[PDB]
């Protein structure tokens, strides 16, 4: 309800619906360049995870151009672009050329009011750890642009969770949800604690 | 450790702490024996038929003066009606400049519409150490693209300068080292160049250029054989 709370599903098949509305939503997918095909990806019930608000979404390789059909599909207009620099523990930098960043598309949706845009700046320079693991900075980026809101991440694993979101991932452990009006909505649609089909 | 807390407490743009911002000296000589004489061509591009540049390009670099750079412009509504693919030869690549905004997408549009598709995104990243706002954006917006585009069959994709001055609309030299540096072949184009950025080996069309010496005639004669297919990484072919 404020501490992190996660719900380890395939995130093809949950019922999003039962989660409400979010300020932000932020998502890792794998791209197919274990993958989600391009039509599973299109097919993902994003809109129904926000009213009025912004969305971030890694891109890499084709995915930056499948990402922002997704992107567009979904009801967004992209209006910004993060880029990751990485780097060693020394500030030094990590086809046709090497690879020294990653990308993270921002899209929005409705009439988001009340965000502080313009606080942080569109590149973060940080520290590259385990493979796939995007850098810590960004829940504070997205906590200081939307403070105290809702938020979901999709496609997280263990060392995502925070305060204030929910994380969906099929590596996480089990559910563990403290919000009551999602903890009644998910006893309603899944009285027996099961996610097939 | 949190550059982008330290950003919002101080103004040090993260990238103002990246540090460090062999035999390539042979290869740069190369390229530079190879190197055509500068040409360039004062051209309204608007209202010229760009089908008289010719032979057609083995790279093209597109530059054009987006309304976002000024804070004539070009709209994307314009960049996108340029007949790129009647000059670009069938194996070929573009490097356009697309700043921070809508660009981003219509960019990749041009490039599709033009018959490339994207392989590299190269960032110029602006770090603000000596001085430490698009409605829809979210963020402070400190870097520009440079979206790199392929048809047909040591560097990296981040190149980092202090932002220039207000008014001044140059991009990092840089580029041309990297484009130089794939030796994609001779035929080089720079639309919406100027007079700062002739150089050697390329061919500059621009509205605001001061001079002219192109000869579609003496342009090709460069690329006759016995070098037609050079990469501009080789040693010149002998003569007599
Ligand atoms: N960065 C990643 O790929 C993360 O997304 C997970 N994942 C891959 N497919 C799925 C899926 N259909 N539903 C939920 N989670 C998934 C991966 O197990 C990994 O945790």
């Amino acid at each position: 309800l404020f501490p992190p709370q996660w719900i380890c599903c395939d995130i093809r098949y949950l019922d999003v619906s039962i989660l409400g509305k979010f300020a932000v939503v932020m998502a890792d997918p794998p791209w197919d360049i274990g993958t989600l095909t391009d039509d599973e990806m299109r097919r993902l019930n994003i809109p129904v995870l926000q009213d009025d608000g912004f969305l971030f979404l890694w891109v890499t390789g084709r995915a930056m151009e499948l990402g922002r059909e997704c992107l567009n599909l979904w009801g967004y207009e992209r209006v910004d672009e993060i880029i990751w620099v990485k780097t060693n523990q020394l500030q030094r930098i990590i086809h046709w050329l090497n690879h020294g960043k990653e990308h993270c598309l921002v899209g929005v949706k409705g009439n988001p009011q009340g965000f502080n845009q313009g606080l942080d700046c569109d590149v973060i320079v940080a520290e590259v750890r385990s493979t796939s693991h995007k850098p810590d900075e960004i829940y504070g980026m997205i906590e200081r642009l939307s403070p105290g809101t809702r938020k979901i991440e999709l496609f997280g694993r263990p060392h995502n969770v925070q305060p204030n979101w929910i994380t969906l991932g099929n590596q996480l452990d089990g559910i563990h949800l403290l919000d009551p009006d999602v903890v009644a909505r998910f006893k309603q649609r899944y009285p027996d604690g099961i996610i097939s089909k | 450790n949190d550059y982008c807390q330290h950003f919002v407490d101080t103004g040090h743009r993260p990238q103002n702490f990246i540090r460090d911002v062999e035999l390539i000296r042979l290869k740069d000589e190369l390229i530079a024996k190879s190197n055509t004489p500068p040409m360039y061509l004062q051209a309204d591009i608007e209202a010229f038929d760009i089908r008289e540049l010719t032979p057609k390009f083995d790279v093209i670099l597109l530059e054009p003066p987006l309304e976002e750079y000024y804070r004539k412009c070009w709209t994307w509504d314009d960049i996108m009606k340029l007949e790129i693919d009647e000059i670009a030869a069938p194996r070929s690549f573009i490097f356009l400049w697309c700043g921070s905004g809508e660009g981003l997408d219509l960019g990749r549009v041009c490039l599709r519409k033009w018959g490339y598709r994207r392989c590299e995104d190269i960032c110029w990243i602006k770090t603000n150490k000596n001085n430490p706002l698009d409605p829809k954006a979210v963020f402070q917006r400190t870097k520009e693209h440079c979206l790199m585009g392929i048809k047909g069959t040591v560097d990296i994709d981040l190149i980092i300068t202090e932002e220039p001055e207000i008014g001044n609309i140059e991009k990092p030299v840089e580029i041309f080292h990297i484009i130089e540096h794939f030796c994609l072949g001779r035929r080089r184009l720079h639309l919406f160049g100027r007079d700062s950025t002739i150089r050697p080996g390329w061919l500059t069309v621009g509205p605001t250029l001061t001079n002219s010496n192109y000869n579609a005639e003496t342009y090709a004669s460069y690329f006759s054989a016995p070098n037609s297919y050079l990469t501009g990484c080789t040693e010149e072919i002998e003569r007599l």
